[PDB]
């Protein structure tokens, strides 16, 4: 999955 | 003499570093005017981020809601809009140190310095190209969001990348400064992955270019190849074709270095079925594709 920063 | 991989200066860019709080994150936003940009998954959670509706999560939040500090000083939010993922958060004071700027929307294969910035704090600089596929291979923790992608035109400044997510390889996705992401790519915690990718011909071919510039020209050769002929090596090695119009791109540094760009085409086709043999260009094991034409003039 994407990982938000 | 020489040829590195450089980044815009980026004092003008720092000045319009701030923090933004929401809740239990924080990340980076920027401060142009009286308006501050970042990313809009500020206001999301643990758990949202799993499956959010932005405009329900909206509207539970106000100017309160979120902090915005400028160096040791807290700013004054009275206006929040969403514009596409990003959030719009009006402020009280206008930037003193705001620079003349504008929003571009790259193109893939051109390049951008990258200013990361944790804490509204910067970090580091870097130079970055859009691939292809509509990432980018930057160096990003957590933390990192709201950081922006710039150029620099003179004293003008144009914005082209806000930081958002990571992509399971690794590599990352952002929007441009109206929030419309690069890529299909969206602001959920979910599945996504990086289409394949593929290598910017035209970059590699500026490359040369800037090599001989620089004095090795090993992998000169008096041979020539067709625009045809040379394109279907380049499907074969996962190369983007060579256009007319690319072509037409490279005839000053052609002209300069009196090289054709069907030949240096020749060059590559070889190089790209012979390797380097344990050879360098420009220092460099592989061919590289990530300056532009225009980076590499500007360097030389």
């Amino acid at each position: 999955s994407a990982v938000a920063h | 003499s020489g040829f590195r991989k450089m980044a815009f200066p980026s004092g003008k860019v720092e000045g319009c570093m701030v923090q933004v709080t929401c809740g239990t994150t924080t990340l980076n936003g920027l401060w142009l005017d009286d308006t501050v940009y970042c990313p809009r998954h500020v206001i999301c959670t643990a758990e949202d981020m799993l499956n959010p509706n932005y405009e329900d999560l909206l509207i539970r939040k106000s100017n309160h809601s979120f902090l915005v500090q400028a160096g040791n000083v807290q700013l004054r939010v009275i206006g929040h809009s969403m514009q596409n993922c990003l959030l719009r958060l009006k402020v009280d004071t206008s930037n003193p140190k705001t620079p003349k700027y504008k929003f571009v929307r790259i193109q893939p294969g051109q390049t951008f310095s990258v200013l990361a910035c944790y804490n509204g704090s910067p970090s580091g600089v870097y130079q970055c190209a859009m691939r292809p596929n509509h990432t980018i291979k930057g160096s990003f923790l957590n933390g990192s969001c709201g950081s922006v992608g710039f150029n620099i035109d003179y004293d003008c400044v144009s914005f082209c990348y806000m930081h958002h997510m990571e992509l399971p390889t690794g590599v990352h996705a952002g929007t441009d400064l109206e929030g419309k992401f690069y890529g299909p790519f969206v602001d959920i915690q979910t599945a996504q992955a990086a289409g394949t990718d593929t290598t910017i011909t035209l970059n590699v071919l500026a490359w040369l270019y800037a090599a001989v510039i620089n004095g090795d020209r090993w992998f000169l050769n008096r041979f020539t190849t067709t625009l045809n002929d040379f394109n279907l090596v380049a499907m074969k090695y996962n190369y983007e074709p060579l256009t007319q119009d690319h072509v037409d791109i490279l005839g000053p540094l052609s002209a300069q270095t009196g090289i054709a760009v069907l030949d240096m085409c020749a060059a590559l086709k070889e190089l790209l079925q012979n390797g380097m043999n344990g050879r360098t260009i420009l220092g460099s094991t592989i061919l590289e594709d990530e300056f532009t034409p225009f980076d590499v003039v500007r360097q030389c």
